[PDB]
RNA sequence: UGCUUGGACUACAUAUGGUUGAGGGUUGUA
RNA sequence: AACUCUAAGCGGUGGAUCACUCGGCUCAUGGGUCGAUGAAGAACGCAGCAAACUGUGCGUCAUCGUGUGAACUGCAGGACACAUGAACAUCGACAUUUUGAACGCAUAUCGCAGUCCAUGCUG
RNA sequence: UUAUAUACAACCUCAACUCAUAUGGGACUACCCCCUGAAUUUAAGCAUAUUAAUUAGGGGAGGAAAAGAAACUAACAAGGAUUUUCUUAGUAGCGGCGAGCGAAAAGAAAACAGUUCAGCACUAAGUCACUUUGUCUAUAUGGCAAAUGUGAGAUGCAGUGUAUGGAGCGUCAAUAUUCUAGUAUGAGAAAUUAACGAUUUAAGUCCUUCUUAAAUGAGGCCAUUUACCCAUAGAGGGUGCCAG
RNA sequence: GGAAGACCGAAACAGUUCUGACGUGCAAAUCGAUUGUCAGAAUUGAGUAUAGGGGCGAAAGACCAAUCGAACCAUCUAGUA
RNA sequence: GGUAUGCGUAGAAGUGUUUGGCGUAAGCCUGCAUGGAGCUGCCAUUGGUACAGAUCUUGGUGGAUAGUAGCAAAUAAUCGAAUGAGAGCCUUGGAGGACUGAAGUGGAGAAGGGUUUCGUGUGAACAGUGGUUGAUCACGAGUUAGUCGGUCCUAAGUUCAAGGCGAAAGCGAAAAUUUUCAAGUAAAACAUAAUUUUGAACGAAAGGGAAUACGGUUCCAAUUCCGUAACCUGUUGAGUAUCCGUUUGUUAUUAAAUAUGGGCCUCGUGCUCAUCCU
RNA sequence: UGAAAAUUUAUGGUGGGGACACGCAAACUUCUCAACAGGCCGUACCAAUAUCCGCAGCUGGUCUCCAAGGUGAAGAGUCU
RNA sequence: UUGAUCAAAGUAUCACGAGU
């Protein structure tokens, strides 16, 4: 009624959060059918309001269970495809930043014998 | 005479009428409508009665 | 008919719930010049084929 | 095992690797 | 007086004219942005009162964060919990149904499975 | 060990796997790369020609692509990758020599950048990929090691080197606590520069007239050689009519 | 006894004559009487198959969606005159 | 682009007009009327720069005829009542005379339609007359399956592992070759064994195919709901040829026992022999 | 000279199992009885002189099923 | 002569034994 904020729902526990969940889907079960009878108050209007809270406690109860599932998956070689980086497909195939500058011998050579000096051909 | 999801099943229909309202049911007949809105009759047993749990929902 | 299919109702479910008028209240709306509904079908006058 | 409801998987082509293999292919030791 | 012809007045029909214009046409400039992690496209659903358009995916005219700092508005209701935030922008968190790029096999079949785990009744 | 009488160990060739990990198939369309390819037309007919090495094309990419570092030009007192523009030039040439087509070198400018292999000699595989164990931090298709754990690899991986070539020696000269590259780096008591949202509205709603529906109009506002105020702000838009 | 691409004829399928109706229709081919066949080379549905310089044709250059001595559609194309 | 220290809500453009003139003309000025926000003269330079035509384009309108051709097939209605502002309809109900005439103008289904279905209302529009009615309009409703169908099978055919081919896209493919190109089996060793050539899938609400019928019920559904009596498919459970000669019951005859016999032996108690029904 | 496959059933076969008689029994038992379950999708209505196609409430077209009495050869034609 | 056949019988040598 006062209003469910995930600022408030961040601190309660996932044992908590469908019981706090589940008193909101069975609130929004005697709303529909407060809809279809002629909800002789002129609207309990709940049904925009208690569609959006329910939306909100699935969104904290899914991004809790969305960071605990990636230090789970910290100093593991492969991550599961969902945490893996979305970026794009062009760039997802194309030669890891490191990978560019490999550089082999003969250019590794060439570049520290020569450095590029900083003068001014000036009369 | 419930409207259901669309996607219901009549065997979702017994255990989701169950776990709402403490209820065994006997026999399912599920239509959808011309609205394309699945449209369940659910009879219930012979001990309960449809209009003590019509009236403890709120179908006056 | 009496012999469709599932995809063949489901398109003539949406098909009869945008056959309506439109509603008696945007009429008032500011800056609202929907005058009629302008898509209305009618069931011997336009068919569908579509 | 009998059913229900949920999930996860099972397409082809390919690269490297792994694993089991096939061959009057080619040799070798018994 | 009928009726006809001629003119202006008045009334109708009709939508020219002119005057406008969140739209176009052209030219220029800064950019590089891309799908099997499921695209583009398609279907169907979603609002207290909604047909379309727009928005969107069972969390469904939204959406965490964040900015901004009192609205939305056709009515109704709520909100006003602005000091621990309305509505809008923004958007990096989550999410994203049936499809098409079904990835089991397939059709004007919402058809039919194989293996695996779990819940329930078997028991 | 091979009368097709069994087994072993290799190798080659080849299978299968709901094996572990990976790629592949977009769709857009203006530009770009490769294909494939007409006829309308014009020739005052028409058949080569012309359209056009083009519509339709139709496979493949990027932010550009393709090109590109001479098996080039030129004949000079010589030039020097590619691409693009100007000129050469509607020229040499092609052409039922008809209709018609049609380039380049040189010059001028834009921008400029160079290079890597294979292969004798280079004379201890000096080599890569994972694999698990640490370590390094991060969403590292990582680094440092380790077992040298498989495997690849002499049917050759690496270093050196490249047509305009080299490699070693003598050798001369200079010289070598050294610099270059790179990640951390607080550079600068935040320092500069750039982007972006900004952020301030500077200054009259001051007086009368018409609207009497509305001033944004019209008349007025000491002097400062006469102008109410601001102006690095008289761009534009909103405001009941033309608003610094 | 009950054969037959035998007979008269209903349903159907066809379309002979009236050159009847009609001919800004009831109809972009119909209405009416008169006729042709009727147990078969029969009439029909549904699923299929054949695609455009192609198909199909007991053949009329017939038919291939009111389109056929070459379908229809978009483009070349604002073809040329 | 410059200029007129132009005009303008104290009324701009436009439009009308027996306002008044100017020009040879194209044209132009001006008053009034309406109108309600922009506009002009001059000097340059320009253009999507002047309409009577094009069976011109696009919209509007006339005569005809504003009410003329016409609303004539399918035999036919008439009374009185109720409605209602209004009734030849279909509006209804009672009489009613007729038609279709079982190869119907009847009752139901296929394809197609897509809510037309059915109640309550109802103004315009539509219903080529009307309309109180309506397949219209407005708003509420309505389609219930283990047995009816699909789904399952394969037909003609789609032809579909690339062995192949083609620059590709793709292919008038009864493939005819593609290692196992197999569909496979509680099957032993030292690639489960004689084996199968085609893979794989679609393709029929008329062919193939498991099974239900009756009495009732609604404003609207019925082999689908309610009533009552059945069935099929699947899994599971419990009874069911099934205890012998003999002798436990019973002195034996018999009796449980779906049947016994057999030698031996002291009879046999001992031995031995046997049930996949008759 | 007049469909195929799904599905079904029988019988034949070798090997293997059932198989004691003082019985205890058994019986995917191809007998009888009992429990339990059966999902998805279609289902209104018109089927045409007014719900379909022919631009339309168009005399055209569009596959089937049921079928009374009379007279008569007759699902004819007239009447019901 | 409009039957019937699949899946080893025999054989030898070893396993030549296991349980016992």
């Amino acid at each position: 009624m006062v209003k469910v904020k995930c600022s408030e729902l961040r601190i309660k526990d996932k044992k908590e959060l469908t019981k706090q969940l589940d008193e909101l889907k069975n609130e929004l079960l005697s709303l529909r059918v407060a809809k279809v009878t002629g909800g002789a108050p002129s609207k309990l209007s709940k049904i925009r309001v208690v569609r959006k809270a329910i939306a909100r406690v699935y969104i904290v109860m899914h991004q809790k269970q969305k960071e605990n599932l990636r230090k789970v998956f910290k100093n593991k070689k492969y991550k599961p495809l969902d945490l893996r980086k979305k970026k794009t497909r062009a760039i997802r195939k194309a030669l890891s930043p490191r990978d560019a500058n490999r550089k082999t011998l003969k250019e590794i050579r060439k570049r520290s014998v020569f450095p590029q000096r900083k003068f001014a051909v000036k009369a | 005479v419930f409207l259901t999801h669309l996607r219901a099943n009549k065997n979702h229909v017994r255990a989701a009428v169950r776990k709402l309202y403490d209820i065994k049911v006997a026999k399912v007949n599920v239509l959808i409508r011309p609205d394309g809105q699945k449209k369940a009759y659910v009879r219930l047993a012979r001990d309960y009665d449809a209009l003590d749990i019509a009236n403890k929902i709120g179908i006056i | 008919a009496a012999h469709k299919s599932f995809r063949i109702k489901q398109k003539l479910a949406k098909k009869l719930k945008q056959n309506r008028s439109v509603p008696q209240w945007v009429r008032l709306r500011t800056g609202n010049t929907i005058r009629y509904n302008a898509k209305r079908r009618h069931w011997r006058r336009t068919k569908l084929k579509l």
